[PDB]
């Protein structure tokens, strides 16, 4: 439901769906879309279904190709400093399709 | 040979035995060297003369 | 903490660390390799989707947290076993006395007893010695 | 080129596990 909406809010409305009392089924995360950026920094993208979390935050954005690579810890630009800043100590994964 | 927690071991004993083949009489096996390699080993080949 | 060797202006990401290994690491085994980590299904000889580089940069850039500073950690592995020693500390060289009840600290093995020349057959690699029941019985003189 | 003949190990391959002297 969060990866198949119709009006994913852009960078000015980070549009977060908080995750609790869920099941972390990441098979959909793999088979869904051909993908273009699947960078994981703090958590492995395969050794993660064995980890249990308290809450998970997913922010759905709409940007261009350059901004897709721009979204990264410790980065500057029109989207990494003025609209949405990624923390340096961020542990998680990014999805871009 | 073995490399448990590194430490390659070579135990040796030389005897000009009857010489038919791999014999049957028991023999002890004295160590020669003990070197703590601390590397990873998986295969085994040999050089010739 | 080593802030004066692993930090510099404008950042420093020289160091590296692994998070993607095909299995758990056995003790004291190095797995240094730049083999691209493809979980996926496809071969992925190169980079890209679901087939990523196994090791990431630690990102030890100056200071961004007390729990995130550049700590230098070194581990010292001793082997306290019955084997010929190589490293010691301060040494006293009191001359050996036999046929007398003495306290001995032979090569780290401490104890009390009486010593005498024996007629055993220690092989040059044998150091400690024992008796029937697993106790230090005869220690060959490392000097003479 | 070498052969790959199979033989029985019989009783063999026992070394000294440690550097500790023993008798009887
Ligand atoms: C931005 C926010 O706080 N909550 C948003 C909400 O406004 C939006 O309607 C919904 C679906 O688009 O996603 C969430
Ligand atoms: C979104 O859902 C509809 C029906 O629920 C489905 O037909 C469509 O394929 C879905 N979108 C994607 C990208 O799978
Ligand atoms: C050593 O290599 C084998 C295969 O080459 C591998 O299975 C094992 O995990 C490695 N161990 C270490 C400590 O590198
Ligand atoms: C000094 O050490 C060497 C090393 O074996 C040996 O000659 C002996 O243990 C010592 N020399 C003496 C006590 O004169």
């Amino acid at each position: 439901e969060v990866f198949n909406a119709t009006r994913f809010a852009s960078v000015y409305a980070w549009n977060r769906t908080r995750i609790s009392n869920c099941v972390a089924d990441y098979s959909v995360l793999y088979n869904f879309a051909p993908f273009f950026a699947f960078k994981c920094y703090g958590v492995s993208p395969t050794k993660l279904n064995d980890l249990c979390f308290t809450n998970v935050y997913a922010d759905s954005f709409v940007i261009k190709g350059n901004e897709v690579s721009q979204i990264a810890p410790g980065q500057t630009g029109n989207i990494a400093d003025y609209n949405y800043k990624l923390p340096d100590d961020f542990t998680g994964c990014v999805i871009a399709w | 040979f073995k490399n448990i927690d590194g430490y390659f071991k070579i135990y040796s004993k030389h005897t000009p035995i009857i010489g038919r083949d791999f014999p049957q009489g028991f023999s002890a096996l004295e160590p020669l060297v003990d070197l703590p390699i601390g590397i990873n080993i998986t295969r085994f080949q040999t050089l010739l003369a | 903490n080593s802030n004066k060797l692993d930090s510099k202006h404008s950042g420093n990401y020289d160091y590296w660390y692994r998070l993607f290994r095909k299995s758990k690491l056995k003790p004291f085994e190095r797995d240094i390799s730049t083999e691209i980590y493809q979980a996926g299904n496809k071969p992925c000889k190169g980079k890209g989707p679901n087939c990523y580089f196994p090791l990431q940069s630690y990102g030890f850039r100056p200071t961004y947290g007390v729990g995130h500073q550049p700590y230098r950690v070194v581990v010292l592995s001793f082997e306290l076993l019955h084997a010929p020693a190589t490293v010691c500390g301060p040494k006293k060289s009191t001359n050996l006395v036999k046929n007398k009840c003495v306290n001995f600290n032979f090569n780290g093995l401490t104890g009390t007893g009486v010593l005498t020349k024996s007629n055993k057959k220690f092989l040059p690699f044998q150091q400690f010695g024992r008796d029937i029941v697993d106790t230090t019985d005869a220690v060959r003189d490392p000097q003479t | 080129t070498t052969t790959q003949s199979y033989t029985n190990s019989f009783t063999r391959g026992v070394y000294y596990p440690d550097k500790v002297f023993r008798s009887s």
